[PDB]
RNA sequence: CUCUAACUAUAAAAAUCUCUCUUCUC
């Protein structure tokens, strides 16, 4: 084999301060929480595809300090109450990882599907902006 | 007016037997050499820059490159 | 910290931006020529023209 | 060496070897190297040109902008607003001198250090206004090589005429100054100055 | 007058319908009036589709598709562009836009 | 004469909070002058300036008078700083001002011993403020415990 | 009388108005 040091990159990814945040196949020992809000300046990107590529450096060359190599991505949004849907720098995120040097493997989406419960803080006649 | 910039005298006008010395010496050392230039040294007022460039040229002191109106250019004789 | 990098233009990809004062490209590094990015430049270029750039890794979008 | 009868005689320098076409009749385009990859090809340098000055239809088309020798450009931004557009003559002399300032200051065969300073001043990155109205922000953009070279040779002339203005030390000694500054890196050029600054707001809003 | 024969609603026959959510404006919306959406997409943004596949372990890899019913009210819906106003004479087809892309 | 920055070196480190007074502005914003630590010049760009809606930009840029700054970046190679207006709250202006009144005090003192004796004011905080500061945290407490211990 | 595939993302504020109203026949 490679004998490669697996780890799991489970992105999490939302329409505000999308996160980064490696750890053991269990989820056992975390490694490296800093997210890409954990870098950008003015608010504007806390969610930007920057601050997810800067996130993303930052935990491959914490990743290439410890030895992991192999990755495993697990993506995320909110799900439940908010969107379904990931946030916008994520996808950048996962593609800094590639571009930089860690091997991956086992793209997953834990981004929750509920059965239609509870409610979405909203009212009604829905935001009314 | 208000003349907040308090531009000193900022060179002199009438010039000296020292200030001659020092013209003497830095005529080499230069390697440009121009009307503004040779005044930025606090020695000339300017009027006779050009009085002391003609003085310049007198026994190989200093060869010219350029000798234009308004401006020229020596460097020091070799 | 420059990792200097040079980009030849293969395409004008229209143009981009409310005011229409920025064009977007496709650019191939000369370095691999086989992988390019899409990337936004201010003032007019064509193809065969090469660009200078710091960053390799910005796929920039839409600008609005 | 190569010498030529003639009635109505020119002068022995203007009439010596000169099939090795200079500038100002001594400054070559020869050995004259292009440094920048993004930047060759938008320099004019390929064509010897004989002054400084030619009526040339270099506005008609888009791109024949580019076939303008650099030496025109400089002289032309030289120009300095209806005051020096009407001046042509003047600008090619200061220009003239200016490359003479050059020859003297280090040597280095003046055209080199020049496009040098070209090369060294253009900001290659830029900030764009892209927020309408409310998050009004510029954001990070790079910047075309006919746009390098335009605002080289714009930090260049106003350089020149912020320093010269009202200044003793004449504008083609400014100029002069500032394009042996900007063939280095040292910040003393206002030129690379502002091409840092760029530099920098873009590195903020990228 | 009488805007569409379905009145925009498409019930015709049910007496009433649970309503659902909008996923942008988030207004209880009836589930038939909730113009909505299949987001299918590939997992990875088509750019570096490339990239991706040659930084992994286990190549010949099929690369996922993450799915979404997403429900549009009309505001949102109207807004974004991704329904457009139409004449009378066109509203009436209710055929999908003819396959995007072939 | 103003010279020899109060603190001990002259660029700023990483994420320390200075004060800064308005001194030109061509576009961007306050490429200005701090009074807190070095007198080197900084960029304040303007969406790093306002919380408020920018309504009054003259009014809100007030040359001619100190305020709150933060560090982001710093050029330690060749000199500029990176500095705003955004990331600061009420509480930290208030330790903001306490430096903009420490920093000033013994600016005054010294200011006063090198023109009564004409010694270059930067060997004044050489031979005086560096080692009270360092003995104690700071000149002005030292100068303080000075008035009752010799 | 033989085809079933791709795809993105703004929403910053705008408050108001007393006028004259006029006529069609071989
Ligand atoms: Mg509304
Ligand atoms: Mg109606
Ligand atoms: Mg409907
Ligand atoms: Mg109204
Ligand atoms: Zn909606």
């Amino acid at each position: 084999d490679n004998s490669q040091v697996f780890g799991v990159a489970r992105i999490f990814a939302s329409f505000n301060d999308t996160f980064v945040h490696v750890t053991d196949l269990s989820g056992r020992e975390t490694i490296a929480r800093v997210t890409g809000g954990m870098k950008v300046k003015a608010d504007r990107d806390e969610s930007s595809p920057y601050a997810a590529m800067l996130a993303a450096q930052d935990v491959a060359a914490k990743c290439k300090e410890v030895g992991i190599t192999a990755v495993h991505i697990k993506i995320r949004a909110t799900g439940g109450t908010r969107s379904k849907t990931p946030g916008p720098g994520g996808q950048a995120a996962l593609r800094a990882l590639a571009r930089s040097g860690l091997r991956i493997g086992r793209i997953e989406d834990v981004t929750p599907v509920p059965s239609d419960s509870t409610r979405k803080k909203g009212g009604r006649r829905g935001r009314r902006l | 007016s208000k003349k907040s910039h308090k531009d000193k005298a900022k060179h002199a006008v009438v010039l000296d037997q020292d200030k001659f010395d020092r013209i003497m010496k830095e005529a080499p050392t230069y390697r440009y050499v121009s009307v503004s230039v040779l005044v930025d040294r606090f020695k000339l007022g300017g009027s006779l820059a050009r009085v002391a460039l003609r003085h310049l040229e007198n026994e190989g002191i200093i060869k010219p490159v350029s000798k234009h109106s308004k401006q020229a250019i020596y460097t020091r004789a070799t | 910290k420059t990792p200097v990098t040079l980009a030849k233009v293969i395409k004008v990809l229209g143009r981009t931006g409310s005011r229409g004062g920025v064009t977007q490209v496709r650019v191939e590094f000369l370095e691999d020529t086989t992988r390019t990015i899409v990337r936004n430049v201010k003032g007019p270029v064509r193809e065969g023209d090469i660009l200078v750039l710091m960053e390799s890794e910005r796929e920039a979008r839409r600008l609005r | 060496f190569v010498p030529v009868e003639l009635a109505t005689t020119i002068p022995v320098e203007i009439q010596q070897a000169q099939q090795e076409i200079k500038l100002f009749n001594k400054w070559s385009f020869e050995d004259v190297e292009v440094k920048d990859a993004s930047l060759v090809d938008y320099i004019q340098i390929s064509k010897p040109i004989y002054v400084a000055h030619t009526a040339g239809r270099y506005a008609n088309k888009r791109f024949r902008k580019a076939q303008c020798p650099i030496v025109e450009r400089l002289t032309n931004s030289l120009m300095m607003n209806g005051r020096n557009n009407g001046k042509k003559l003047k600008a090619v002399r200061i220009v003239k001198h200016t490359l003479e300032i050059i020859n003297v200051l280090t040597d280095q065969n003046p055209l080199q250090v020049v496009v040098d300073a070209i090369i060294n001043s253009g900001p290659r990155e830029d900030t764009t206004r892209v927020g309408g109205g409310g998050a009004a922000r510029r954001q990070a953009v790079d910047v075309s090589p006919l746009r390098r070279v335009n605002q080289s040779i714009a930090l260049l002339t106003i350089g020149a005429r912020e320093a010269a203005f009202r200044n003793i030390k004449t504008i083609a000694e400014t100029l002069a100054e500032e394009l042996i500054n900007a063939a280095k890196g040292s910040s003393t050029s206002y030129a690379i100055k502002k091409k840092d600054e760029l530099e920098r707001v873009a590195k903020s809003n990228r | 007058p009488k805007k569409r024969a379905s009145n925009g609603r498409n019930k015709k026959g049910r007496g009433h319908v649970k309503p659902v959510r909008c996923v942008n404006c988030s207004r209880s919306v009836p589930k038939d009036k909730a113009i909505k959406r299949m987001a299918i997409r590939n997992i990875v943004e088509a750019a570096a589709i490339r990239d991706l596949s040659e930084a992994s372990v286990y190549a010949e890899y099929a690369l996922p598709k993450t799915y979404n019913k997403l429900h549009y009210c009309i505001s949102c819906a109207i807004h974004a562009r991704i329904v457009r106003v139409r004449s009378r004479t066109d509203r009436r087809i209710r055929a999908p836009p003819q396959r995007p892309r072939f | 004469t103003s010279h020899c920055r109060f603190y001990e070196n002259k660029y700023p480190e990483i994420d320390d909070i200075v004060m800064v007074n308005v001194q030109q502005i061509a576009e961007m914003g306050a490429y200005v002058k701090l009074l807190e630590y070095d007198n080197i010049e900084g960029m304040i760009l303007l969406s790093e300036l306002s919380r408020r809606r920018i309504r009054s930009i003259q009014k809100l840029i007030r040359v001619g008078k100190n305020d709150v700054a933060v560090v982001l970046r710093v050029d330690k190679e060749k000199g500029y700083i990176d500095l705003s207006k955004r990331r600061v709250s009420s509480e930290d202006i208030i330790k903001c001002e306490e430096k903009y009144q420490k920093s000033k005090t013994v600016h005054s003192i010294l200011r006063y011993c090198a023109e009564k004796f004409q010694i270059p004011l930067e060997e004044l905080y050489k031979t005086i403020a560096w080692p009270l500061s360092r003995k104690f945290g700071h000149a002005y407490e030292a100068f303080k415990l000075s008035i009752i211990d010799e």
